[PDB]
RNA sequence: UCAGGGAACUGAAACAUCUCAGUACCUGAAGGAGAAGAAAGAGAAUUCGAUUCCGUUAGUAGCGGCGAGCGAACCCGGAU
RNA sequence: GAAACGAUGACUGAAUCCGCGCGGACCACCGCGCAAGGCUAAAUACUCCCAGUGACCGAUAGCGCAUAGUACCGUGAGGG
RNA sequence: UGUUAUGGCGUGCCUAUUGAAGCAUGAGCCGGCGACUUAGACCUGACGUGCGAGCUUAAGUUGAAAAACGGAGGCGGAGCGAAAGCGAGUCCGAAUAGGGCGGCAUUAGUACGUCGGGCUAGACUCGAAACCAGGUGAGCUAAGCAUGACCAGGUUGAAA
RNA sequence: AACCGAACCUGGAGAUAGCUAGUUCUCCCCGAAAUGUAUUGAGGUACAGCCUCGGAUGUUGACCAUGUCCUGUAGAGCACUCACAAGGCUAAACCUUAUGAAACUCCGAAGGGGCACGCGUUUAGUCCGGGAGUGAGGCUGCGAGAGCUAACUUCCGUAGCCGAGAGGGAAACAACCCAGACCAUCAGCUAAGGUCCCUAAAUGAUCGCUCAGUGGUUAA
RNA sequence: GUAGGGGAGCGUUCAGUCCGCGGAGAAGCCAUACCGGAAGGAGUGGUGGAGCCGACUGAAGUGCGGAUGCCGGCAUGAGU
RNA sequence: GCGACUGUUUACCAAAAUCACAGCACUCUGCCAACACGAACAGUGGACGUAUAGGGUGUGACGCCUGCCCGGUGCCGGAAGGUCAAGUGGAGCGGUGCAAGCUGCGAAAUGAAGCCCCGGUGAACGGCUAAGGUAGCGAAAUUCCUUGUCGGGUAAGUUCCGACCUGCACGAAAGGCGUAACGAUCUGGGCGCUGUCUCAACGAGGGACUCGGUGAAAUUGAAUUGGCUGUAAAGAUGCGGCCUACCCGUAGCAGGACGAAAAGACCCCGUGGAGCUUUACUAUAGUCUGGCAUUGGGAUUCGGGUUUCUGAAACUUGGAUUUCUAACCUGAAAAAUCACUUUCGGGGACCGUGCUUGGCGGGUAGUUUGACUGGGGCGGUCGCCUCCCAAAAUGUAACGGAGGCGCCCAAAGGUCACCUCAAGACGGUUGGAAAUCGUCUGUAGAGCGCAAAGGUAGAAGGUGGCUUGACUGCGAGACUGACACGUCGAGCAGGGAGGAAACUCGGGCUUAGUGAACCGGUGGUACCGUGUGGAAGGGCCAUCGAUCAACGGAUAAAAGUUACCCCGGGGAUAACAGGCUGAUCUCCCCCGAGAGUCCAUAUCGGCGGGGAGGUUUGGCACCUC
RNA sequence: ACCCCCGUGCCCAUAGCACUGUGGAACCACCCCACCCCAUGCCGAACUGGGUCGUGAAACACAGCAGCGCCAAUGAUACUCGGACCGCAGGGUCCCGGAAAAGUCGGUCAGCGCGGGGGU
């Protein structure tokens, strides 16, 4: 997929799946701590299978 | 009507006699259910959590104030 | 998207303008017989891309005394290249 | 989080010599005048923001 | 082959832009082929050098209710 | 879209060699080119036709037809 | 082996289903036709072969009673970041808290082939009601125009 | 131009079809699912669960025992809250006496869960990766709601059987009782069930019961 | 043991290679009490009048009871 | 009764009370007419017509007749004002260049038709808040209750006539009430006749039957195809048990074979279809309108600048007016449409036409119009929080039982310091149930901002002091979830707060106060920036915008109807019947208070109790779409 | 060592309350005065500051005491895991272990430390 590239879904030496920190970026925020703080990084498993065939080989 | 479908969770997360870490949750409990002995600290919604690494057991006193405590392994 | 792709959150950017090629230190010193690389025979070194610049970096540490053209590298890869006694080199 | 016609409101912040927000509720209601505190920029912080927009 | 004109089912699991697709179809001209062609260019090397064709660059740059999805070129190897 | 450039339908309407157009809003600088005139083999596409060939058919297969656009159906296009 | 008599036992098949002998589906019978395929320098696995930290060619040229040539290019080879960029590190940040990653104790990739699947195209086979384009139809029928044809016999008895 | 809420023919075109049928050689192995969450979702899909194959690990699995903790159900009991029966007292209160409870609790099991150990017999487990299917469940007993303490009702829980399970019994009979079919036998023992005749097997043995065909249909 | 995953195989056509068979009779057809765990395979007789088994390897338009499936032939209703 | 009438209409289920009809009314249209066909400044129909004409619309001969209401919708009229597009125009803002200059967003004025604003309009849409029914009619093709009440007819009259009126929901041109005549019209009655009937008989003919000739069809898993009763997917020849039953046909009947026929047309489902509608969404033919061309001259007022005598003159530029003829349009003329030197005539810088601007636009076009659901619809319900159901872990459904949330608090936060409640009993001035004060008791019976549960007395409650940790960079480790989220959090640094201090502080006793992504608004940052140096644009850190409440959210943007309907499916799902059930229904029994002068029981049986049936309306949804 | 007192813990009602007898110059408490440290949303009541006399009244400490609380057996039961059955149903029984609540028998008015002060 053209998609996935610019955003989450990005590709380790483990081929591993980074997610982000959806929690809020821009709207509906004036709420609460360090966890408004992040836009950081994640991962997780069941949905690491079909991800990348969206953007199989420019990792 | 009957309109509340969410369990929240509750119960007591690590039981007595049992190997515990550092940052664990030993409980989590509406008020003080029992309250922190030593090894023990808690959060806003109270929920005991372990402060150090170790086995952690249960003092029961005097009907309604309890406590749960961590002891070493070393 | 009812789900899970949308409902993450980027931008982000693109670019991915000038990237190296990898040259290990371990590569040119310790093993083989210092062909003593430069500007030609690298290309016969086995490391072989062109359409982009050869880049230089500390990997194996051995003493060997070599010199090198590449377009760029790594600071304390021109340290260890130095101390072992040695050149290396960026255009002018 | 939802907003309308109502009273109080959310401003954020601003100060000297720092630029940032604290993004904090405010109220127009019971008691508002000066929406001022203290708070850390940039800075060595230890600085006043007034938080009236 | 080129030009004048130019759909919808469908896809988007609804649907308006978008897709289908400049496809289908209609129409004009022409030949054994046609079209295109001799830089007010490509392009970032003060490099190339008419056009067409194949390979590749490359599902890369980039387009997009940034959705479904669409998607180049320069270099470079070839036919001539 | 920050939309350059080409292309016209309407309306305006320039310079011309220390001139002109381009280099993706724009400016300067640096490069690239000289429009508003023409013609132009070859490599390229196609298969009515002809030849050769086939881990293609062999009579419910193979073209629809081991000949037939016939018999037959339809006012007709058309179908068969 | 063929046939038979008596005994015992015995609710067609398929589908669709919680559940089918079903008074639910399909089918008169036999023959023949009849449905998971193919395509790509596609993606990812299994097995196998060849080279091996290397592995391979594409278009094409030459030769074809047969194949060679052709390194453009493709994939390993370095990661981290939004990127500039830095580099066995990198990013976050006021250096030490973490993310990913290398060293891990450590191996191996690449081209081909067959097979498992994935995507793209009808994509297992058959089946719409519709939608769009070009065209054929008023020799049926709905009407208009032009020009013709037809209405035994009887009754009633308006104006002037 | 013999079917007009938009004619006919050819074409796009093999439209699209979360829908319905159909999908053909053999044996061998394992063996599901009708659940959860989400869905312009509800007979469709994504992910998880449950299947298979390969790899790695290598008892971590399984039951069962001991120890240890967690619990507010059954019961129970009025100490709070609401309800409530009789009497006293001078209608709340108050005392004697006496009860009810899913949203009351002074109390509170049997059981259940977590951890550790194996002190004891067992065999599965976990991780990586390929291929799935399934996402309509059904009945019974026990525990509830709903219902009328109706339903071959419905909706959860829980065990087992259908499902996908043939064989025996229950006259017939998915599910109930007994029990899981690799193959052959004109061999033997049993289970539930049976043992007069249809029919396999005691018209058995001892002490009773009922004269009604009760047996071989229900109540005040 | 149903969906489903896994394993070993039977058979048909074509293909290359090997072994051969055939007018003192090939394939196809008909019967059959043999063989093999199955798909299936032989033997013999009858028919038949040209061609074809077996083994190995490769490739498939490769295995039918169903689809109100298709083309065909022929039954029932009935001598109604 | 309905329509006046002749007539017309659903080829193939409707001939009518439908349609048309003369007549009436509203309105449009002055002639290259309005209107309509149409790539079209072509042509043509309107019409070789000209307002006594033509279009459109509604009523529907004739007779009396036609009321009230314009607030809303439309249509006509109005100008003082409110907004209103391009466009002529450029103060100002920002980029780049040393610079002249070259460039980006772009305004006050000038801006039309629309819409808001005013007034009128009804044989306009319309209503009986703008007003509320004037005639006339009324249980009527309108009437629910209703077989209304009376009366007529009949032995008997849910129909029919007549009244009445209580008009569920008559009414004046979607005409009101009448009306002779008309009608294969609809309704009630009577006479006559009669096989329609009591109630059927006989007779004829043509089939049926029999023989000779020719010889179909739908259908068909196969069949060696009985009855009862029971079981089985809940309607048995094909299972059980019992009964019956020799083999085979011919003529006949129509109970079964859930008999045939057509993959139900009802119903439901499908993010299937199509016709229609409209103040659903979106475009659009058409049409309105400003500007620009085609497109010219002259006069007059007016906005203005260059030129040059001390306010006039002009080389002038646009605007409105007026007018003109050389553009153009258009008619006659010997030459039917054209063409023309043409003699001319009228119109005329208009119209038309091309480009643009804004408006209107179901005339047309593409579409949209959710889900749950003991069938669908209607009603309700979709996210969040608390109890109960929940079977003493966790979890667990219902259109189950109750009740909250979409906030609030600059202090109800941080910290430090201090304080202790509800109630009762005795006594007290405004009291005399409760205020306020005092004594006494007083594990909470109070308080905790809100719902509830937990928790609270060593405070989390009730007061003050200082304050802003309602912080920035991080997160060991865990709870929880398919994911995405969600929660708890020691410790680390920068730096602050309160305390003397140990220390506590990354909002609030906790558990609801919410919302992914996309596209944008703003402040910071300086990473990218298409030759280069900048700038535009982008990125990164904040951050604001969602009753996106159908709350994992479909597009920025969407309602209805089909009885004209289609297709794909469903016994997954309703209406019929059956089945299970028996609430309701039906019926029987128990007890015996009382009635019965006396006595419950000759009859009758308060309040209650127990069953049978399976005829009722249902429940369920099992076989059959 | 023994008595006792003051502080302070573990135990956090079989240690609590009521009734109460003893204790005073050792320790404690009131009472004592307070302009000032400090304070009272008013009062030094409470904080707090300066110290005896005084009484041991009140409070606190110790002791008697079982009227109330509190703890509470044995037996038997309710219920129930498992096993096996009855009834159309409501519901119920048998075997087998586990096994309360309440009530009765009773049990108590505590027990175990540390440091210091003062007696014989
Ligand atoms: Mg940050
Ligand atoms: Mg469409
Ligand atoms: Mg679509
Ligand atoms: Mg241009
Ligand atoms: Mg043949
Ligand atoms: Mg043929
Ligand atoms: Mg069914
Ligand atoms: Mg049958
Ligand atoms: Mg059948
Ligand atoms: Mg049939
Ligand atoms: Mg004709
Ligand atoms: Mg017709
Ligand atoms: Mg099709
Ligand atoms: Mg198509
Ligand atoms: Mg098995
Ligand atoms: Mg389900
Ligand atoms: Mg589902
Ligand atoms: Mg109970
Ligand atoms: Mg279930
Ligand atoms: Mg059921
Ligand atoms: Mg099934
Ligand atoms: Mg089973
Ligand atoms: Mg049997
Ligand atoms: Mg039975
Ligand atoms: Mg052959
Ligand atoms: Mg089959
Ligand atoms: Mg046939
Ligand atoms: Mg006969
Ligand atoms: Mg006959
Ligand atoms: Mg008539
Ligand atoms: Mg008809
Ligand atoms: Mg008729
Ligand atoms: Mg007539
Ligand atoms: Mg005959
Ligand atoms: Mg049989
Ligand atoms: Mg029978
Ligand atoms: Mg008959
Ligand atoms: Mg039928
Ligand atoms: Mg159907
Ligand atoms: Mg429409
Ligand atoms: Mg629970
Ligand atoms: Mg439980
Ligand atoms: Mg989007
Ligand atoms: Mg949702
Ligand atoms: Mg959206
Ligand atoms: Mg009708
Ligand atoms: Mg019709
Ligand atoms: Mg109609
Ligand atoms: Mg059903
Ligand atoms: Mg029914
Ligand atoms: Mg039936
Ligand atoms: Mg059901
Ligand atoms: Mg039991």
């Amino acid at each position: 997929t053209h998609k996935m590239a610019k955003r989450r879904i990005k590709i380790t030496g483990t081929g591993k799946v980074m997610a982000f920190k959806s929690g809020k970026r821009h709207q509906n925020t004036g709420k609460s701590g360090d966890e408004i703080r992040g836009k950081g990084k994640g991962f997780v498993l069941a949905k690491a299978e079909w991800a990348r065939m969206k953007l199989m080989l420019p990792r | 009507n009957g309109r509340d479908s969410n369990p929240k969770y509750l119960g007591v997360k690590k039981f007595g006699g049992e190997v515990v870490k550092a940052g664990n949750i030993l409980v989590r409990q509406r008020g003080t259910k029992f309250k922190a002995g030593q090894g023990v600290g808690m959060g806003r919604d109270h929920t005991l959590f372990a402060l150090s690494d170790g086995k952690v057991v249960f003092i029961n006193k005097g009907k309604g104030a309890r406590f749960i405590s961590i002891e070493a392994a070393q | 998207r009812s789900r899970l792709i949308a409902r993450l959150p980027k931008r982000g950017f693109n670019n991915v303008g000038t990237t190296y090629e990898v040259v290990k230190l371990s590569q040119l010193q310790d093993l083989e017989d210092t062909t003593f690389d430069r500007d030609t025979l690298e290309a016969y070194r086995l490391v072989r891309r062109k359409n982009r610049p050869v880049k230089l970096l500390a990997s194996g540490e051995i003493s060997r005394a070599v010199t090198v053209h590449v377009d760029a590298a790594s600071a304390a890869a021109i340290k260890a290249v130095e101390a072992a006694g040695g050149r290396v080199v960026l255009p002018e | 989080a939802k907003d309308g016609p109502r009273i109080i409101v959310k401003m954020e912040s601003s100060a000297g010599t720092g630029f940032y927000y604290t993004t904090t509720k405010n109220r127009r209601n019971t008691q508002a005048k000066l929406e001022l505190k203290k708070y850390d920029p940039v800075a060595k912080k230890h600085v006043v923001f007034r938080e009236k927009k």
